[PDB]
C-alpha cells in the first residue's frame, strides 16, 4: 500500500553490508535538496514562521532547520 | 595459512598459562590464536545454516482483478447489495451516486452503488519463523607449520549446533583443539523472520513483517486463498454520481526492496538456509595442543626464496622457502635480526616451529613472521648458506596502538557488550566493564535505536549544540550520548 | 475397555449411512473419537474426529462436506453419519478412542472390531 | 499443506530370527510425536510404540524405537513368528489432520 | 440467532496463526485468540499457541 | 534444580525421564552426565533478578 | 596484451633413459603460477606439476620443475618409455585469460 | 570424480550445436569449470570459462561473441552452446573442472576424455 514502513529503523548490525547500505544518505539529502528547489518560498515562510517562534538565536536557527525538514516529508 | 590475506583478521595471543581463551568468531574475519609453545591456530567462522524453518504469513504484492459488477437503489430505499458481497473472494465498496427521474427511479435524492471485483494475487512473498535451535554454524580452522602456499592432518571442520555445542577438533599430531562454544546468544535469531519475494532471500525483523500493509494470508495455504487486508492494493476510484471504478495497485516489488533496507540477504539451498553474515563467540580450550617438530634435527642443506617476500595488510611478512637437500622430517632455521654481525633475535616469528616434513628431492614451506618496525633481515639457513632478504616496516608503535584502539571501537560498536569478551582470558577489570555497558547499552537501544544513519546524525549535531552551549552540569552527559551516536555514523 | 462398531451394508452410490460404535468400560465424556478408514488394498485413512465434550469436529478433505461425526455422552455412542457415498468410500471403518485434556490430543489409544461399508452401482 | 509419511521399502521379506528395521520419513519437524502400529489381516491396528520410543501396555521388549531429525527407525531385535504382519507410523503433531504410511509389510523370507 | 457445528484450529508457541477453512465463508463466525500449548498438548515449545 | 533428585526407576534397555531447572540468568550449559560422556546443552536466559 | 609463453625445443629427439629438459617463457613477470601437463595422443591432458615445482597427486618423483625470473624448466631425469609424449605449459596468472605453450615433442631418437 | 563430455558431431558452417559435460564424484557448484579445444595437428587453446556459481563467465577473444558458457548445479551439468560455427573451430574440446574458491583460480585440475566438433567443409 502506500505506507510500507521502512527497515532502515530496525537495521540488523553486522561485519557485513545490510540490503542497500549505499544509498541511505544520499536518499534523504537529495529528497530534502530536490524539495527546496522546487519551491523556493517556503524557505521565506520558514525564516518567518521561525523568526515569531524562539527567543534567542539559536532556538530560531533550530526552529528553521526543523521546519525546513519536517516540511519535504509532508510528515 | 587461511587467514593470511584475509584483511580483517585479529592475533589473539597468550591465555592463562595454557588453559584457555575466549574468543569471539565472526563472518567477516577470522582469528589467529598463538600460545606460548603451541601451534598457532586460524579459525573461521564460514557459514550458518537455519533449518526446517516454520512459514508464517504470505503476503501478495501483485494483485489482479476481475469480473466487477455493480447494484443501485432508489435514492428512497434501502441500500444497494449484490449477491457477490456473500463471498470471501470478492473486494466490494459502497456509495452514494446521484439518481433519479432521468436513470429510471422517480426521486433525487442520494442513491447507494456497490461494486464488486474478484481478487486473485499471483507470486505473493513468504516469512517464515527460525527457532534458535536446529541452527548449526561451521567453523574451519587449519594450523600452521608446515604447509606450503598453495585426511590431511592440518586442517579440521567443526559442526556447532544447540544441541552440541561444545566439540574437539582433531588435528593429528598437534593433538586436539577443544571448542566449548554459545551458538544460541549468536544474533538473536528470536526476531527474524526468512523472506522470499522471488528466489532472493532476506532475513527480516520482526515488527517489519507484521507492520505491512498488504493482503495477508496466515500460515496454512490449503485451497483457494483467503487474503485478509481485501482493500488496500485495490484503489475504489469513484466519480461523483454518475461512475464507480475499480482499479489494482501495481506489483509493488519494488517498493517492497526499498522498504528492505538495513536487512540482510540470504541465500537457501533446499530446505535450509544459509546466512553467511553471523557472530559467534566460542572459548577455545587449547591445552591438549602439542608441536610436532620439537625433538626434529635442524635442517642444513641450503633454503632458496621461491616466492621471496611478501607483507601482509597488518604488518606480517609470508615466506616461502625451499629446501634442498634431503634430511628428512626436519627443522627450520630461521629468525627476524639486524646487525648481522651479532645474530640476536629480535621481532617475533608467529608461525609456531616451521618444520618441513616431506623427505624427497626438493620441499616447499611457507612460514610468516612479525617483524620489528625498523629496517631488519629475514635470516634463513644455518651457516655459510643462509639467505638474508632485506625487510622494512612502516609505522612506529604510537600508530600500531592507535590502529589497535580504532579496531576495538569497531568491534564494540558492531557487537555491543559481546565485544568484551575478545581477547578475554577474564579478570574483574573486563567483567565490571562488561557489565557497565551492558546497563548503558540496554539504556541507550531503549531510548535511541529506532533510528537510522541520517536521523541519528541530525540528533547528534543537536545534542553536540545542547550540551555545548547548556552550561549546567549535565553538559557532560550530553556530550557523551554524541560520542556514541556519532561513533555509530563513522563506523560503518 | 472396548468399542463395538455397527451400520456397515451395502449401498448404491448416493446413498445415506449411519454408522455407529458403542463404547464400554471407561468415562466416554473424557475420550476423543476419531474415524479412521482404509479401502482394500490401501493403507489406512484418518478421515474424521470429534472431541471428548462434542464442542468440535473434523473432518478430512477426502470426507470434509458429505460426512457428519457426532457423539451422545448420555448413550455412550459415536455416530459418523455418511452421505452422498460414492464409490471411493467403500472401506472397512474403525472408530478409535484416546483419552483427551485437549481439543483432538492423545496418547494411548482403543481400537474396535471396524465395520465394512461397500458402495458398489 | 498437510504433514506426509514415508515408509521405506514397502516390504520386508526376512525370515524368523532375523532383525527387523523398518523406517519413516516426515515431511517436517515432528518432536518425537510419532507412533508404530501393527495391522494383522482380520485384526484390528495394535497400538506398539508412542512418543517414538515408548512402548505401549503390554508390548514385548523386542520392539524398540528411535528417532533422528525426521528420521524414525522401528526395530524388531529377534523376529517371532507372530510379528509377521504389516507396520504403520502415524503422526500426531499437534493437531487432528493426522496421517498414516503407506504402510510396510514384513513377509517370511 | 442459532449457532451450528463449531470447529477449531491450534498453532505452536512459534508457529504462523490458526486457520480454519471455514474463515473463507460469509456464513460462519471465527474469532483468534491465545491458548496455552507445549510438551503435553504435542508440540515442543511453550509459548502461547 | 527444581526437581528434587533425579532418578531412574525403569532398567530394560533405554528409559525415558523428565527433569526441568531453574537457571541463572547469563548464559549456561545443562551439563547432564559424569565424565567423558556428559552431554550438554547451551541454555539462554533473558531478564535479572 | 595477453601474456604467450614460449616453448623453446619444437621437437626433441631422446633415448630411453637420458635426462630430458624443456623450458617454458613467459612475456612478462609470472611468481610462480606455471602448470606442466602430459598429452599423449588418444588420451586427455594429465596435470604433472602445478606452482613451478609442485607435483601433482601421483605423479612420479622423476618429474621435477624448476623457475628462474621468467624462465620455467621441467626436467625428467630418467626417461622411461612411456614418457614419450607432448609437454605443455600453462598460465596460471590472475585472470582466466591462460595461454598454453605450443608444445614440446619427446620422441625417440 | 569424473566429466563425461558429449554432443560433439558434424556440422554445416554458420551451424549451431551443444556440448554437454555431466560431472560425477564432487561437489559441482564449488568447481569452476572450463573449456578447453584442441585443432588437428595444433597447441591446446583455452577458449571458455565460468565460475562455480554460475556469476560471471569469460570467452576467449577468438570465440567471444558466438559461444555461451553455462551451468546447472542441481542437475550436475556444464553447457557450451556455440552458434555462428566456423570451419576453424573444427577440434577436439575438453571440459575441465577446479576446485574455487576465487571467481575461477584453480590449482588441481580433472580433464574430461573430449569430443570432436567437426565443420563440413
Amino acid at each position: 500500500a502506500v505506507t510500507l514502513p521502512s527497515h532502515s529503523t530496525r537495521k540488523l548490525q553486522t561485519r557485513s553490508q545490510t540490503w542497500l547500505e549505499s544509498r541511505e544518505y544520499t536518499k534523504h539529502l537529495i529528497r530534502v535538496e530536490n524539495w527546496i528547489f522546487r519551491n523556493p518560498g517556503f524557505a521565506l515562510a520558514a525564516a518567518a514562521i521561525a523568526w515569531l517562534l524562539g527567543s534567542s538565536t539559536s532556538q530560531k536557527v533550530i526552529y528553521l532547520v526543523m521546519i525546513l525538514l519536517i516540511a519535504p516529508a509532508y510528515s | 595459512i587461511r587467514c593470511i590475506g584475509v584483511s580483517n583478521r585479529d592475533f589473539v595471543e597468550g591465555m592463562s598459562g595454557g588453559t584457555w581463551v575466549d574468543v569471539v568468531l565472526e563472518h567477516g574475519g577470522c582469528v589467529t590464536v598463538m600460545a606460548q609453545d603451541k601451534p598457532t591456530v586460524d579459525i573461521e567462522l564460514v557459514t550458518t545454516t537455519v533449518s526446517n524453518m516454520a512459514e508464517v504469513r504470505s503476503y501478495c504484492y501483485e494483485a489482479s482483478i476481475s469480473d466487477m459488477a455493480s447494484d443501485s437503489r432508489c435514492p428512497t430505499q434501502g441500500e444497494a447489495y449484490l449477491d457477490k458481497q456473500s463471498d470471501t473472494q470478492y473486494v466490494c465498496k459502497r456509495t452514494l451516486v446521484d439518481r433519479g427521474w432521468g436513470n429510471g427511479c422517480g426521486l433525487f435524492g442520494k442513491g447507494s452503488l456497490v461494486t464488486c471485483a474478484k481478487f486473485a494475487c499471483s507470486k505473493k512473498m513468504t516469512g517464515k519463523s527460525i527457532q534458535p535451535e536446529n541452527l548449526e554454524y561451521r567453523i574451519m580452522l587449519s594450523v600452521h607449520g608446515s604447509q606450503h602456499s598453495g585426511t590431511d592432518e592440518n586442517r579440521a571442520k567443526v559442526e556447532i549446533t544447540p544441541n552440541s555445542p561444545r566439540a574437539e577438533a582433531t588435528l593429528g599430531g598437534f593433538g586436539s583443539l577443544g571448542l566449548d562454544c554459545e551458538p544460541r546468544t549468536g544474533l538473536d535469531f528470536s526476531d527474524l523472520y526468512y523472506l522470499t519475494m522471488n528466489n532472493k532471500h532476506w532475513l527480516v525483523h520482526k515488527e517489519w513483517f507484521h507492520d505491512i500493509p498488504l493482503p495477508w494470508h496466515a500460515g496454512a495455504d490449503t485451497g483457494t486463498p483467503h487474503w485478509n487486508n481485501k482493500e488496500a492494493l485495490v484503489e475504489f476510484k469513484d466519480a461523483h454520481a454518475k461512475r464507480q471504478t475499480v482499479v489494482v495497485l501495481g506489483s509493488q516489488e519494488g517498493a517492497v526492496h526499498t522498504a528492505l533496507a538495513g536487512a540482510l540477504e540470504a541465500e537457501m539451498d533446499g530446505a535450509k538456509g544459509r546466512l553467511s553474515s553471523g557472530h559467534l563467540k566460542c572459548r577455545l580450550k587449547m591445552d591438549k595442543l602439542r608441536l610436532k617438530g620439537v625433538s626434529y634435527s635442524l635442517c642444513t642443506a641450503a633454503f632458496t626464496f621461491t616466492k621471496i617476500p611478501a607483507e601482509t595488510l597488518h604488518g606480517t611478512v609470508t615466506v616461502e622457502v625451499q629446501y634442498a637437500g634431503t634430511d628428512g622430517p626436519c627443522k627450520v632455521p630461521a629468525q627476524m635480526a639486524v646487525d648481522m654481525q651479532t645474530l640476536t633475535p629480535v621481532g617475533r616469528l608467529i608461525t609456531a616451529n616451521p618444520v618441513i616434513t616431506e623427505s624427497t628431492e626438493n620441499s616447499k614451506m611457507m612460514l610468516e613472521l612479525d617483524p620489528p618496525f625498523g629496517d631488519s633481515y629475514i635470516v634463513i639457513g644455518v651457516g655459510e648458506k643462509k639467505i638474508t632478504h632485506h625487510w622494512h616496516r612502516s609505522g612506529s608503535t604510537i600508530g600500531k596502538a592507535f590502529e589497535a584502539t580504532v579496531r576495538g571501537a569497531k568491534r564494540m560498536a558492531v557487537l555491543g557488550d559481546t565485544a568484551w569478551d575478545f581477547g578475554s582470558v577474564g579478570g574483574a577489570l573486563n567483567s565490571l566493564g562488561k557489565g557497565i555497558h551492558q546497563i548503558f547499552g540496554a539504556a541507550f537501544k531503549s531510548l535511541f535505536g529506532g533510528m537510522s544513519w541520517f536521523s541519528q546524525i541530525l540528533i547528534g549535531t543537536l545534542l553536540m549544540w545542547l550540551g555545548l552551549n547548556t552550561k549546567n552540569g549535565s553538559i557532560s552527559l550530553m556530550c557523551l550520548a554524541l560520542g556514541g551516536v556519532l561513533i555509530f555514523l563513522s563506523t560503518a | 475397555v472396548q468399542l463395538v462398531e455397527s451400520g456397515g451394508g451395502l449401498v448404491q452410490p448416493g446413498g445415506s449411512l449411519r454408522l455407529s460404535c458403542s463404547a464400554s468400560g471407561f468415562t466416554f465424556s473424557t475420550y476423543s473419537m476419531h474415524w479412521v478408514r482404509q479401502a482394500p488394498g490401501k493403507g489406512l485413512e484418518y478421515v474424521s474426529a470429534i472431541t471428548g465434550e462434542g464442542d468440535s469436529a473434523f473432518y478430512a478433505d477426502s470426507v470434509k462436506g458429505r460426512f457428519t461425526i457426532s457423539r451422545d455422552n448420555s448413550k455412550n455412542t459415536l455416530y459418523f453419519e455418511m452421505n452422498s457415498l460414492r464409490p471411493e468410500d467403500t472401506a472397512v471403518y474403525y472408530c478409535v478412542g484416546g483419552y483427551s485434556n485437549f481439543y483432538y490430543y492423545y496418547t494411548m489409544d482403543v481400537w474396535g472390531q471396524g465395520t465394512t461399508v461397500t458402495v458398489s452401482s | 499443506s498437510e504433514i506426509v509419511l514415508t515408509q521405506s521399502p514397502a516390504t520386508l521379506s526376512l525370515s524368523p530370527g532375523e532383525r527387523a528395521t523398518l523406517s519413516c520419513r516426515a515431511s517436517q519437524s515432528i518432536s518425537t510425536f510419532l507412533a508404530w502400529y501393527q495391522h494383522k489381516p482380520g485384526q484390528a491396528p495394535r497400538l506398539l510404540i508412542y512418543d517414538a520410543s515408548t512402548r505401549a501396555t503390554g508390548v514385548p521388549a523386542r520392539f524398540s524405537g528411535s528417532r533422528s531429525g525426521t528420521d524414525f527407525t522401528l526395530t524388531i531385535s529377534t523376529l517371532e513368528p507372530e510379528d509377521f504382519a504389516v507396520y504403520y507410523c502415524q503422526q500426531r503433531y499437534n493437531w487432528p489432520p493426522y496421517t498414516f504410511g503407506q504402510g510396510t509389510k514384513v513377509e517370511i523370507k
